RNA sequence: AUUGGAUAUGCCAUAUAAAGCGCUUUCGAAGAGUCGAGUUGUUUGCAGCUCUAAAUGGGUGGUCAUCUAA
RNA sequence: UUGACCUCAAAUCAGGUAGGACUACGCGCUGAACAAUAAGCGCAGGAAAAGAAAAUAACCAUGAUUCCCUCAGUAACGGUGAAGCGGGAAAAGCUCAAAUUUGAAAUCUGGCAACAUUUCUUUUGUUGUCCGAGUUGUAAUUUCAA
């Protein structure tokens, strides 16, 4: 049939060709922590992305990362509800990857996380949409394979000079605890986001909002 | 909508067991499961002095007992091992299949024009002929 | 200093002695023999062309020319037709008169006809006239070469003249 | 200019160290008055310039 | 060759359903139903498709080879005394100041009557000496 | 023509006429010897897009290399030393099995009467070319070496460049 | 016994094809036009041999002659060859029968060749030996001979033969050609091979 | 300046398919046959498993666009196939 | 362009709803609009991350104490890391580096008084 | 490695005598063919005019001047090069033009065989 | 003494030939174990290995431009 | 029986050809310790290699290669370190595969024979004739600019 084990939320990555090393890092990064996320092979094209509706029919992924790569320079990443729904695309700055040496952080390999979203992300509407559209890729659905049961980590999403500012911390359990032991300490994954475009259609359409 | 769903066929699935502690630690939402209790020493001493057909060595992290193949898997094996075809009854010899020469096409395949040497004589041995007929002015022949 | 040039420093054996080298002597000129003759082999070759009335280049020189003395819109034109150039010495005029003089000697570049030419387009005219060349291609019988019209007028034309 | 190869030309290194002997590389072998001698230096005989 | 393949097949690592279809390629379809033995014997030694090895499945061949009685108690005594005493009977088998002066000065090599590690001083490197101590 | 059927049919190298002729003939080159001389090509499509002419003067060598530089510049290398005599013109993959890629050289003879006196093929005879398979200069020794066109593809760098009036 | 190493490759290389499935387009060229309508074949295309070499020079040098002193012909009539003419001549639709060598070496030459003349509606026959269709062109080898056109007088012959290669190539086999061929096992190889099979299936699995 | 409608040049009309050589190629697929890989994805298309059949071909081949291709070829056949059978 | 009314008609077309128990979501709106207007000073934006992130903890641990899930990891949990453990030695000799070159400065700070005063 | 250049002076004679033994041979045409004139690819040049490599086929035909004979009275022919504005068509035609009226061209030795 | 490219001129010249331009109610083939994908080495290029194409296709840049590999 | 053909051998068979040396510069391969370096290995020529865009660009566009100057110690990459443009030197363009000559293999090596020719009795051809090569494709024709 269409699918066994419907988990509610999958995700399919893909990288187009052109992505440095420090970017390729990120993918890896991101997709390490969303284990109902589906990894996928270079796109020969790098403006035919209508075939990543067949790609996610076919594989059963109703949310699509791609990251695109242009001049070798600018990293972009689109990401979009699958079957019709909003493609927003952004562009990423200031990349921190798991090796890089100040971050000590540790989580649960696919651990469902703790979503904090600013209350900036309620003003606007395309700032809503993002938000609904974040929401549902980053919370792990529940079951999802890989998936750990407890809960380590939070993300942190904040409006800041219109760019959006991704964070991903580690809960600790305080010795002393008393005052909410929350003590977390940043993962790893740090960059910034910026909203460019969202169009009405999967990785297509009119665009419905412009930066 | 495509459900997000997985297909019984998809290469991601739950419980990969490795090689050889027992990782029983916990279940999802966060339960011990229980341990099995080791086997009877006798039987694990019988198992390990005669392996069992197909012992691959493989303990899922579940349980501490080994996987062995059973034996449509090692059916499988064999013939995956031995380079055969993996289905015992496939045609790998399939009787010819005209799919497109079952019918005539009524046309040449070509549409060029016809060119005018077809049908006029031909130029090449009229060159030779007067280069003959020099060759017997001059005495050469 | 090498062992094979103290070979031949200890040798007996004279060396292979050319004298070719003398700078500053300007390749003479063959070729035209107008030109020839109005060259000096003093002057080079910019002042050479320059004398003579022709030109070195047809494009900008990159450089800095010599002063020895102290100087005293498609249609219209893609369709107008440059009246030729004057010739400005008397080598120019020499070169232009030999070339007219040549080209009127060699301009009959009509030909008569062979035998069998002759024979070919005599017998189709002796039966289509000498007008109907449309006729005389389609005919399949006389016209075995198959010619078409434009070359069985041809044919006729070059026995007239 | 000199020659970039004269004074290198030679095969000589350093005898040493309490030997009682000037440290300058000297020319290795035997059986001619070369041999032994000091090589590699501005104030050796037969040696490269100084800054050539 | 044959582990590594069961071992995918037991671990779940690789899905079954794949390693099917992964079957079909260009060697599967060369069959050798029925082929001579001299043109069968050629092809499994030549045309052998080369799979990849594991170092798991190679532990896995050895504990198999393992024989019940590969290491008994004398093929780990015995057999682990005889290379001890060997070691043990191998390991029992297991500077001179010379001055530069009078015949000794302007030396190159090893000096008359000096054998075995030596070193050499002219009174020269004292002054060198007292500089290394003072540094 | 046929070698437009021919070169549509070598694209489908693992179909069931290629897949068991490729089975027949790889046991036949193995039979033989690692180089030996053929007497045709094997694909006369692919030879004569490679320069080759069913004249006197070229010749096809087969050569069998191991797999696991490039297979197809070591079948040239040891061609053309096998066969001192002649120029290395190109060399085709016709082949391959586990253990061996199989390849067929066409070379050219340039003492021969017919090489020397045919315009297209001339160059080859000039001494320039001699050798150009130890030289890099084939089809597969251009593109081992990195010469292309494009931007995909030292001294002036390390030299100091001391002028008069600097 | 030893038997020279090119003999050993010979006979092996015969046996070889023969044990070993052979595709359909391959297997087609082991069914070839019985001999008797071979032989009516050959005797048609004997009559539009193309002139020799030596021929071909007496006859434009009789011509030159005549343009020397003193000077309309019909065209010729003859059979077709080479493989490229061949199938320029198939796909222009102006073959009347086609003639393909049973044992061209490289099979990939005509192993297309029956399709394509199934394809045009082109009658055709594989016949034995492609030194007999050399021998009709005066060459050492012919992988492919057609007929196009033949005189008023041999109308009939072709159309007769024509009749014959359809009742006795294609009205025959046909289902044959679609069948992968090889396969073919001696008496007691066969026995043998069993034994030898029962015994690897015993434990000779690893 | 003054824009002007230039024509294609004749290496911009490479790519495009001929009659002669869309033939040849369809009495290359019937004659040749099919590789290992295309007998076990038309398997699957016969068998309705589409969507195994699509991985297969995209794993083989390597990109989704080739996958795409091969499958629609493929699926063509199978048609082709049974009007003639 | 900025189209409001079918920003937010979407929104409702892909309306996580609301009547969802948080152990199904795990994503926290903060009641407090966290603003750092010194974007520039990038210290106090990490002071303010970190106040809304243990604002959003708590409010998320309060929500699941009553969900009964088990909020904390057991130490006897062994499954895989987000992080490889090879990295991690690594940046744990990153860290003591770092401490020992701290701990020296600090000693070498104390012998400067120590040597004038000794 | 240092690159000197004591024989810039040498260079730049051995180029001159070049020159000279160019026009030794090929006395009364120009030693150097004529250019034409294109606008430079880019906002920083494209106001300027430079040299090109030959003359479009396009500009060629305008001129009269067949793509085979355009090369033997020395025009270099650019197979590459097109004409997206009106404006590098008329420059280069008239400068075609222009070279024409200049040009004295010889004429040439043919064969004439005796009959037809 | 030996050569080079022209010039004049003689004889010969197989032109029933061969070209350029210009017209179209006719046609127009274009290189595969290669590109590519996955992965492992060397430094995007290249090499090995497994897999293995297409036909306004393919490459490369920015829907467009440009180019036309093996 | 006779004979075609394929494949494979042999000959102090007719006639050729390869090696080794030099190695400044040139093209491949291999390659360290401290550098597309030295050493090692292979192969050339008077130059070599490169070369007539699966090239740049984003312009009012350029137009094979090479080299010089500049770009520029710039961009990028994290000290390493370009390229397009721009200025100059020199300039030249092309040949195949894929087409039925099919009213005619029109193509070519070699033998023998004459006849010329020569840096040259030493070189280089032409004409004739014969045997072969070649239709599993040699000429002419076409190369996308068409």
């Amino acid at each position: 049939s269409a699918g066994f084990v419907p988990i509610k939320q999958k995700v399919l990555v893909l990288s187009s060709r052109g992505v440095t090393y420090r970017q390729r890092h990120l993918l890896n990064d991101l997709v390490s922590m969303m284990p109902h996320s589906k990894k996928d092979s270079k796109l020969d094209s790098k403006d035919r992305l209508y075939q990543l509706n067949e790609l996610a029919e076919l594989y059963n992924c109703n949310n699509i990362f791609f990251f695109e790569s242009r001049r070798r320079e600018d990293l972009y990443l689109h990401i979009a509800r699958a079957p019709n729904g909003p493609t927003v695309k952004f562009h990423v700055e200031n990349l921190h990857t798991m090796d890089e040496l100040n971050m000590t952080g540790n989580a649960l390999k696919g651990s469902r996380p703790i979503l904090s979203f600013d209350k900036t992300f309620d003003t606007a509407p395309h700032l809503k949409v993002v938000k609904e559209l974040l929401q549902q890729t980053f919370g792990i659905p529940k079951g999802a394979r890989r998936s750990k049961p407890f809960i380590d980590r939070v993300c942190t999403l904040t409006i800041a000079d219109g760019k959006i500012w991704f964070r991903n911390y580690e809960i600790r359990e305080n010795e002393d605890k008393s005052k909410d032991p929350v003590t977390l300490i940043e993962i790893g994954p740090r960059f910034v986001m910026t909203i460019i475009n969202i169009l009405e259609g999967s990785f297509g359409g009119p665009v419905i909002y412009k930066n | 909508e495509i459900d997000a769903g997985y297909s019984s066929d998809s290469s991601t699935e739950d419980v990969a067991p490795g090689l050889y502690n027992l990782y029983i630690n916990y279940d999802i939402d966060g339960k011990k499961i229980t341990r099995p209790a080791t086997p009877a020493a006798l039987d694990s001493l019988i198992a390990s002095i005669d392996k069992d057909k197909g012992w691959t060595g493989i303990v899922d992290p579940m349980t501490g007992k080994p996987v062995n193949l059973t034996t449509e898997e090692l059916g499988l094996l064999k013939r995956l091992a031995q380079s055969e075809i993996p289905d015992e009854n496939f045609d790998p010899y399939p009787d010819y299949d005209d799919f497109f020469t079952n019918t005539v096409r009524e046309t040449p395949l070509s549409s060029a024009p016809e060119p005018k040497r077809r049908f006029a004589p031909s130029k090449h041995e009229q060159k030779r002929i007067l280069q003959l007929a020099y060759a017997i002015r001059k005495g050469r022949i | 200093a090498n062992p094979r040039q103290r070979n031949k420093q200890r040798s007996g054996k004279p060396r292979l002695t050319r004298r070719n080298a003398n700078k500053k002597a300007k390749a003479k000129i063959y070729g035209n023999f107008v030109i020839q003759q109005n060259w000096d082999k003093h002057a080079t070759l910019r002042q050479n062309y320059a004398r003579l009335g022709l030109l070195a280049t047809p494009n900008y020189v990159t450089g800095g020319v010599e002063k020895l003395y102290p100087d005293p819109t498609l249609d219209d034109v893609l369709d107008k037709e440059i009246s030729i150039a004057p010739a400005k010495t008397e080598v120019v005029r020499q070169l232009e008169e030999e070339a007219v003089k040549k080209a009127a000697r060699q301009s009959n570049k009509m030909l008569p006809l062979s035998a069998f030419e002759h024979a070919y387009i005599q017998r189709l005219i002796n039966k289509y006239g000498t007008e109907d060349f449309e006729s005389m291609a389609k005919d399949v019988k006389l016209n075995s070469k198959l010619f078409n019209g434009s070359k069985l007028k041809n044919l006729y034309i070059r026995m007239k003249a | 200019a000199v020659s970039e190869k004269a004074g290198h030309q030679t095969s000589a290194e350093s005898w040493g160290t309490g030997r009682a002997l000037a440290r300058i590389p000297r020319v290795g072998g035997g059986g001619t008055h070369r041999s032994g001698q000091a090589a590699f230096g501005n104030m050796c005989r037969s040696g490269r310039m100084f800054a050539p | 060759e044959a582990m590594t393949l069961a071992q995918d097949i037991a671990s779940r690592r690789k899905s079954k359903a794949d390693l099917i279809d992964e079957g079909y390629n260009r060697w599967s379809f060369q069959s050798k139903e029925g082929l001579p033995d001299w043109f069968l014997d050629e092809e499994t030694t030549v045309n052998k498709p080369n799979k990849p090895i594991t170092k798991e499945a190679v532990l896995a061949l050895r504990e198999k080879m393992k024989a019940l009685n590969a290491r008994p108690i004398k093929k780990v005594l015995e057999a682990q005394g005889r290379k001890k005493m060997r070691t043990i009977k191998r390991l029992q088998r297991v500077p001179t100041l010379v001055v530069a002066k009078g015949p000794n000065k302007g030396l190159k090599s090893r000096p008359k009557g000096v054998k075995g590690k030596y070193k050499m001083v002219d009174s020269r490197m004292k002054k060198d000496l007292r500089a290394q101590k003072r540094l | 023509g046929a070698y437009k059927y021919l070169e549509e049919l070598a694209k489908k190298k693992q179909s069931d006429v290629n897949l068991f002729l490729s089975r027949v003939r790889a046991w036949e080159y193995r039979q033989m010897n690692v180089i030996h001389r053929a007497s045709r090509p094997s694909r006369p499509d692919k030879a004569r897009r490679l320069g080759y002419k069913a004249k006197q003067g070229y010749v096809i060598y087969r050569i069998r290399v191991r797999r696991g530089r490039s297979a197809r510049c070591t079948a040239e290398e040891r061609v053309g030393r096998y066969c001192s005599n002649l120029r290395v013109l190109n060399s085709y993959w016709v082949n391959q099995d586990a253990t061996y890629k199989f390849f067929e050289v066409i070379l050219v003879d340039p003492s021969h009467k017919a090489i020397r006196r045919d315009p297209r093929i001339n160059w080859i005879v000039n001494p320039v070319h001699k050798h150009r398979e130890s030289r890099g200069l084939t089809s597969i020794g251009k593109k081992s070496r990195g010469i292309g066109k494009g931007h995909r593809f030292w001294l002036r760098h390390n030299t100091l460049s001391l002028r008069r009036y600097r | 016994v030893k038997w020279p190493e090119y003999i050993r490759l010979q006979r092996r290389r015969k046996i070889l094809n023969l044990r070993l499935k052979v595709p359909p387009a391959i297997a087609q060229f082991q069914k070839t036009l019985d001999k008797n309508t071979a032989t009516q074949v050959f005797k048609l295309l004997n009559k539009y041999r193309p002139e020799t070499a030596a021929e071909k020079k007496q006859r434009l040098v009789a011509e030159a002659e005549a343009v020397a002193n003193g000077k309309v012909s019909k065209k010729p009539y003859n059979v077709k060859y080479g493989l490229n003419h061949v199938v320029a001549l198939i796909e222009a639709k102006k073959a009347k029968l086609v003639l393909i060598a049973s044992d061209v070496d490289p099979i990939e030459l005509v192993v297309f060749l029956p399709a394509l003349c199934k394809k045009m509606g082109v009658p055709y026959a594989i016949v034995k030996n492609k030194a007999r269709l050399g021998t009709v062109i005066h060459q050492k080898t012919a992988a492919v001979l057609a007929v196009t056109e033949v005189r008023e007088e041999d109308k009939n012959e072709l159309a007769s033969i024509v009749s014959a290669v359809d009742a006795n190539f294609s009205a025959k086999y046909d289902e044959s050609r679609r069948k992968w061929g090889g396969g073919i096992m001696g008496g007691k190889t066969q026995a043998l091979l069993a034994k030898r099979a029962k015994a690897a299936a015993a434990t000779v699995r690893l | 300046l003054t824009k002007r409608q230039l024509p294609e040049r004749p290496s911009r009309r490479k790519g495009h398919l001929s009659k002669r050589t869309a033939f040849v190629r369809s009495i290359v697929r019937e004659v040749a046959g099919f590789a290992p890989y295309e007998r076990r994805v038309m398997e699957l298309i016969r068998n309705s498993q589409d969507k195994r059949a699509r991985k297969l071909a995209k794993k083989r081949l390597g990109t989704l666009k080739r996958a795409k291709g091969k499958i629609e070829e493929l699926t063509s056949v199978i048609q082709s196939s049974r009007l003639a059978h | 362009i900025n189209n409001t009314v079918a920003l937010e008609n979407i929104y409702e077309r892909i309306k996580y709803p609301d009547d969802i128990s948080f152990v199904e979501n795990q994503a926290v709106t903060t009641k407090e609009p966290i603003i750092i207007e010194n974007v520039e000073d990038d210290l106090a934006r990490e002071l303010a991350f970190y106040k809304q992130g243990v604002s959003s903890v708590k409010a998320a641990f309060a929500k699941l104490r009553e969900a009964n899930v088990l909020i904390s990891r057991p130490h006897d949990y062994f499954a895989e890391m987000l992080k490889s453990d090879d990295h991690m030695e690594k940046v744990r000799q990153e860290l003591i580096k770092e401490a020992t070159a701290k701990k020296l400065s600090q000693q070498a700070k104390k012998q400067r008084e120590l040597k004038k005063f000794g | 490695y240092v690159k000197t250049w004591f024989n810039q002076p040498g260079r730049k004679l051995r180029r001159r005598q070049a020159r000279q033994t160019k026009a030794a041979k090929i006395a009364p045409r120009p030693v150097e063919a004529i250019r034409p004139a294109v606008k430079p690819p880019t906002i920083r040049y494209n106001m300027k005019v430079r040299a090109g490599r030959g003359f479009t086929l396009e500009e060629l035909k305008a001129a009269g001047v067949s793509r085979r004979v355009a090369s033997t009275i020395g025009i270099p022919v650019d197979h590459r090069r097109r004409n997206r504005s009106e404006e590098s068509l008329q420059r280069n035609v008239e400068r075609i033009k222009v070279y024409l009226a200049h040009l004295i061209v010889f004429p040439r030795k043919a064969g004439q065989p005796k009959k037809g």
